[PDB]
């Protein structure tokens, strides 16, 4: 009845035309309304295979988010290699809305409903939908924010657990609230508050899950060994401002830990673009309180893989590849041609 | 593919992807320890002993080229390096030598060489006096200036120069 | 449990020829779930065709399939050196997977008569307590040949084992050994030992023999 | 790409048990790749032993209860591993065993049929020799006389042996025949050279470097 196929999708959201928030604006121009009566048909006795690492859906979402960040977050001064490009840099209201990805006629989306599906292998519970769920195009690093939570277990997904260079997605079951704030009246100085209790607890649960994927070895957490600030720090956009949080505290086996954790954040104007090889400078931060309270719903890790001894294993945060962020939401979807 | 380098110098290792585009790549050593790779358009550095003194030209990543630059070489940096680029698993043998005289009678040039090496050292003196030997070259007189000494390994020559004194 | 029987057991072909190798199942396979492999000597078998006619990726287009009910056949056009070897057909219609007898595709060559040499047991072997009489047929074509061990003009069954070399890279010929394994006692109890070889290329039965 | 690397040669005695393993390098998961074990007796065709598919073990009815096929998925330290264990070994299990794998992702690919499939990727093969014979060196005897002359390598175990002439100097006209399993469970072969001279026998398992003259 069907085969896997790569076709061009189309977006669908509930963006409001009167809204000034750029995500809403882009969506109203690029995407259609959501289905008011969405229907999902359970394929009984159907087992379907999935490979979340080869899903063209992700690639197409990537292209949308790039275009959206391009129309909505144009840099004042863009520096690609040696070229210097000056263009307007108006401050905008920037809060990501959910985007549904839908298939054209002749095609349909298969949705794996297995409770602890690692993204690759057979799905004993396949469903069929016309669109995916509402995915916020949240662009982050080290910490996946505002994503979908795992139902029942911490899930560990990697293209290749053996290849240390391959990123490790950590899908959490319980969110860890992170409250990041730039106080009103160094304008470039901010901080992210995290309840140390929850984080420590969650962090232990993920050690266990790592153990079961890595030979009950001892799990060690460390800050990133090096690289760009966007990678060595928890990077994310809040209200149009580019935050950089220092997550050194969050990633170390220290667990008086019941305390509140305050991460040193900085608002940057000069950044490295994730969209591609290029650097961008934006105007100084807006006035007044700048507060984003997000839910940490996943973690991006990277195993050292010394491959010298079985004494221990070490994990560090990373995740500059934003296709891994879309992958973490689109893992349960595939596009097939009827 | 084998390349050499002087102790304290800079070596650049080649990695060319089949495609003229930026694909996830990564430079590892023989022990499978990450050295320098990319996540998206960002640069990441592994826990290797060369975390500084290692860089790449991001400029050529779009052209499909992912160089591993190791500046200020050490003797310990001598190892086999691997450029994984999706299908490619290219490999290269890096060897680094450092030549040092006993001090700033007799002279002895000790060639600091990596283990599992076959050092071949010949030094041309002022007035073009040529001397050959292993990790050690010696002389018992004094003739004292900008002595120059080439090292041969895997049919590849690396040239050194050292200055001396007299009484 | 399906049985696959191939035809022929072996065929002689030249370079550029078109080889037809058929295979038949004990019952009808509607799904055409049959595959064709090649095996180089000493190397693992390579998969060439699946689902009857579907040619696997990386495999030369000179390989073709044909599938009809119980009878399947592999067709190889423009034959070449790498093609020579043993080909197998397999069914995966029903559990469990079953292979055919195999087919030896070998270089055809001008028919050559065998060179017969007889070897009496070495003295040191005789002193070891056993006697091995070795009749040898040097380079010949076809491999197909019969060799008997007549002792005192009397046939002998058992106590005999022959061996064959692979086709020579250049001579495109075979060389064959035949060994009669007796005790020292049984060797002393008989007078004349003979090796009679009969081959299509001989045009006459040859008896190379000795007495001791 | 995929490269199935199998364990080394096993020389075990009757009634014993042997476990071999297949390292499926380049395989993402045995959830998309089914593993099939197929053996081939010396001079014989291929016979399917069993499989593991969707993490469900199975074996041909020919091997029920005698065979154990297991597999573990990809880890941080190693590729996906499959393993075949065989109990109550006999001389009729002296075959070369193959670890083979096949992608089952595309449900409408001709490769596979609901657990029954062709075998796309083949391992190196692993030989298992089952015999009561204890490892033994060969007695080497000269078979002396256009003319033919050869050396007889007799009653050795296990295989193989490497035989040369004039220490590799002589390479033309030589025919080293494959070992024959004698009725006494020992192996024996011969190397004949045609000439109008010494034998160089090396049986590494027996540490015997016998070189003997002929005439
Ligand atoms: C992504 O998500 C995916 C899912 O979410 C996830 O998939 C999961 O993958 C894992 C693997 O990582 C799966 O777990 C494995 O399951 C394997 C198969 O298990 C089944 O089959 C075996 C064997 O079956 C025979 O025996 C039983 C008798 O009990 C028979 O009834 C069977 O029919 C069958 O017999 C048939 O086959 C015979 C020959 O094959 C025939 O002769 C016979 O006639 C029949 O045809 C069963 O025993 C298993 O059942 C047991 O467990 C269930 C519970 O699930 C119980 O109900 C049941 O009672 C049993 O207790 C099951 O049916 C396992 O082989 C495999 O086990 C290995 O790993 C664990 C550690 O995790 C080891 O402890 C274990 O020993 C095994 O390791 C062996 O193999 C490795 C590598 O080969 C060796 O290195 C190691 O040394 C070890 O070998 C040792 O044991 C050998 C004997 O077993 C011995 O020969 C060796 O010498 C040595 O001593 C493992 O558990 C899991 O099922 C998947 N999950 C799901 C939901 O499907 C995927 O991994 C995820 N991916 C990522 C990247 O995260
Ligand atoms: C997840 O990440 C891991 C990283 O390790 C990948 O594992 C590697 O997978 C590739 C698969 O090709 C392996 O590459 C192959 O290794 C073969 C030998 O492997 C071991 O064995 C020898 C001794 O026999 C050792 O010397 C060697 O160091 C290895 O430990 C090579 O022989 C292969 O080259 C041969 O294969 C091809 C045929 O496929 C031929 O064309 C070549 O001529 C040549 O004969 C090949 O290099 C690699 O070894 C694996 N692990 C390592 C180095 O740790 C996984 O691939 C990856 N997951 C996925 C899905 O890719
Ligand atoms: C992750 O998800 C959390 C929510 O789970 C999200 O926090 C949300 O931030 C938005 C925007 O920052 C908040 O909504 C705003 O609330 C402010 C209050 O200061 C209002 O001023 C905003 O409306 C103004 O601007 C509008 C134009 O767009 C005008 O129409 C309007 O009149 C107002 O002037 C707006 O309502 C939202 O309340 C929080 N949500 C929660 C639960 O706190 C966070 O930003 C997300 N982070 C990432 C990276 O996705
Ligand atoms: C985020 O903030 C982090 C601190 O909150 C930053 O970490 C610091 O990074 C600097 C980089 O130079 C380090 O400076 C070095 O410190 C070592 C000593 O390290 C060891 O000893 C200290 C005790 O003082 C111990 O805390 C460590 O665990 C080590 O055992 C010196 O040897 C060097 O000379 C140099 O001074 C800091 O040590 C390090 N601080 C901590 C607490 O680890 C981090 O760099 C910030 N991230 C970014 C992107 O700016
Ligand atoms: C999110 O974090 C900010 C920053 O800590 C919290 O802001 C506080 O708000 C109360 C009033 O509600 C003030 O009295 C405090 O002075 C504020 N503190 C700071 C540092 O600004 C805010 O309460 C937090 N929201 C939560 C936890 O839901
Ligand atoms: C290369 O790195 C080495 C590191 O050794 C530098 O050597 C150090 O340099 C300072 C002087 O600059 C000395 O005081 C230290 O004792 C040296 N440390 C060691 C371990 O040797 C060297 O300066 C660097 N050279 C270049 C060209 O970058
Ligand atoms: C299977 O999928 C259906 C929806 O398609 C869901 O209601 C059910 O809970 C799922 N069962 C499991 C075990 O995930
Ligand atoms: C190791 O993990 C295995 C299963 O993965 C479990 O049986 C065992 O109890 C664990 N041991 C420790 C010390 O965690
Ligand atoms: C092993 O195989 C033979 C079949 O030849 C059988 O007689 C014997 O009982 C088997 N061993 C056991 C423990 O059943």
């Amino acid at each position: 009845v069907w085969k896997d196929a790569d076709t061009t999708l189309f977006c669908a959201s509930d963006a409001k035309a009167h809204e000034t928030e750029c995500h809403n604006v882009w969506a109203t121009h690029a995407c259609v309304p959501t289905d008011p009566n969405p229907q999902e048909i359970h394929l009984e006795q159907v087992t379907e295979n999935f490979n979340m690492w080869k899903n063209n859906m992700v690639e197409q979402m990537q292209e949308d988010v790039i275009s959206l960040w391009d129309q909505c977050l144009q840099p004042c001064v863009k520096l690609t290699g040696g070229s210097v490009i000056k263009q307007a840099c108006p401050k905008i209201s920037f809060d990501p809305i959910p985007i549904h990805y839908c298939t054209p006629a002749g095609y349909v989306i298969l949705k794996c409903n297995d409770k602890n599906f690692n993204g690759t292998g057979p799905c004993k519970n396949v469903s069929s939908v016309q669109c995916t769920h509402g995915i916020k195009p949240v662009v982050s690093t080290q910490l996946l924010l505002n994503g979908s939570l795992a139902e029942e277990e911490i899930i560990i997904r990697s293209e290749n657990l053996t290849n240390n260079a391959k990123t490790i997605i950590v899908h959490l079951q319980k969110s860890v609230e992170i409250n990041c704030t730039r106080p009103s009246n160094d304008i470039r100085k901010a901080y992210c508050e995290i309840q140390g209790t929850k984080w420590n607890k969650v962090l232990k649960q993920v050690t266990e899950k790592l153990k079961e994927h890595f030979n009950n070895k001892t799990i060690i957490f460390q800050p990133p060994s090096g690289g760009d600030l966007e990678i060595t720090m928890h990077h994310f956009n809040c209200r149009g401002e580019f935050f950089y949080c220092n997550t050194t505290q969050l990633f170390q086996n220290t667990c008086g830990c019941n305390g509140t954790i305050t991460l040193p954040c900085k608002i940057k104007q000069i950044i490295n673009m994730w969209q591609g090889t290029g650097q961008a400078m934006y105007a100084p931060p807006i006035d007044g309180k700048i507060n984003c309270v997000s839910q940490i719903t996943g973690i991006l890790l990277t195993r050292d893989g010394g491959a010298n001894n079985t004494s221990n294993e070490t994990f560090r945060p990373g995740g500059g590849n934003i296709k891994d962020n879309w992958r973490s939401e689109l893992y349960k979807y595939k596009v097939v041609q009827i | 593919k084998v390349v050499l380098g002087k102790k304290g110098d800079t070596v650049e290792l080649t990695c060319t992807a089949s495609q003229k585009k930026s694909i996830q790549f990564h430079w590892k050593n023989s022990n499978q320890i990450k050295i320098l790779g990319n996540q998206g358009s960002f640069l990441t550095k592994g826990p290797s002993k060369l975390n500084d003194r290692a860089d790449s030209r991001r400029s050529l990543w779009d052209q499909g080229n992912f160089p591993l630059i190791i500046k200020n070489l050490t003797i310990e940096d001598s190892d086999t390096y691997i450029c994984e680029v999706e299908d490619q698993k290219e490999e290269v043998q890096l060897l680094v030598f450092g030549l040092t005289a006993n001090s700033d009678q007799s002279l002895t040039l000790t060639l600091e060489s990596p283990p599992g090496s076959s050092p071949s050292v010949q030094c041309r003196s002022p007035r073009g006096k040529n001397i050959q030997g292993g990790k050690t070259l010696s002389v018992s007189q004094l003739d004292s200036g900008t002595w120059t000494c080439t090292v041969l390994q895997n049919q590849k020559k690396v040239e050194f120069k050292i200055d001396i004194v007299v009484l | 449990d399906i049985q696959m029987t191939q035809s022929p057991s072996t065929l002689s072909a030249s370079i550029g020829d078109t080889v037809r190798i058929s295979c038949r199942a004990s019952q009808s396979i509607t799904g055409n779930w049959v595959a064709w492999y090649q095996q180089r000597p000493g190397k693992a078998p390579r998969l060439l065709i699946y689902r009857g006619a579907a040619l696997l990726g990386g495999v030369p287009s000179r390989f073709s399939g044909s599938a009809a009910g119980t009878d399947f056949t592999l067709t190889i056009g423009n034959l070449q050196a790498e093609d020579f070897g043993t080909f197998y057909c397999q069914q995966y219609d029903t559990y469990p997977g079953t292979f055919g007898q195999g087919t030896k595709v070998e270089v055809k060559r001008t028919v050559a008569a065998p060179s017969v040499f007889i070897f009496p047991p070495s003295d040191e072997q005789l002193k070891s307590g056993t006697a091995s009489v070795v009749c040898l047929l040097n380079n010949f074509y076809p491999r197909e040949a019969k060799v008997q061990w007549k002792v005192d003009n009397a046939l002998q069954s058992g106590n005999s084992q022959e061996s064959v070399t692979e086709q020579d890279s250049k001579d495109s010929t075979y060389s064959l050994s035949s060994t009669l394994t007796l005790s020292k006692a049984d060797y002393e109890k008989h007078k004349v030992y003979a090796c009679e070889v009969t081959h299509q290329g001989l045009s006459s039965p040859v008896t190379k023999s000795f007495n001791r | 790409q995929i490269h199935l690397v199998q364990s080394g040669t096993e020389v075990k005695k009757p009634g014993s048990s042997v476990t071999v393993s297949c390292k499926a390098y380049g395989v993402n998961t045995f959830g998309l790749y089914a593993v099939n074990w197929v053996r081939q007796a010396p001079g014989q065709s291929l016979e399917y032993i069993g499989q593991i598919w969707r993490w469900k073990s199975s074996a041909s009815h020919h091997f029920r209860g005698r065979v154990l096929i297991s597999a573990v998925d990809l880890t941080g330290s190693s590729p996906p591993i499959s393993s075949l264990e065989i109990k109550n070994l006999t001389s009729d299990d002296t075959a070369v065993y193959f670890c083979t794998t096949t992608s089952t992702y595309d449900k409408w690919s001709g490769l596979h049929h609901d657990g029954v499939m062709a075998f796309s990727s083949w391992g190196q093969g692993t030989l298992i020799s089952v015999s009561a014979a204890s490892t033994k060196g060969p007695s080497v005897f000269p078979l002396a006389p256009t003319a033919a002359l050869g050396c007889l390598v007799k009653d050795y175990f296990p295989e193989p042996v490497t035989v040369s002439w004039n220490s590799g100097a002589l390479t033309s006209g030589v025919h080293t025949f494959p070992a024959v399993l004698q009725s006494s469970g020992l192996y024996s072969l011969s190397s004949v050279v045609t000439v109008p001279y010494i034998c160089n026998v090396n049986h590494k398992p027996s540490n015997t470097k016998v070189d003997k003259r002929v005439e």
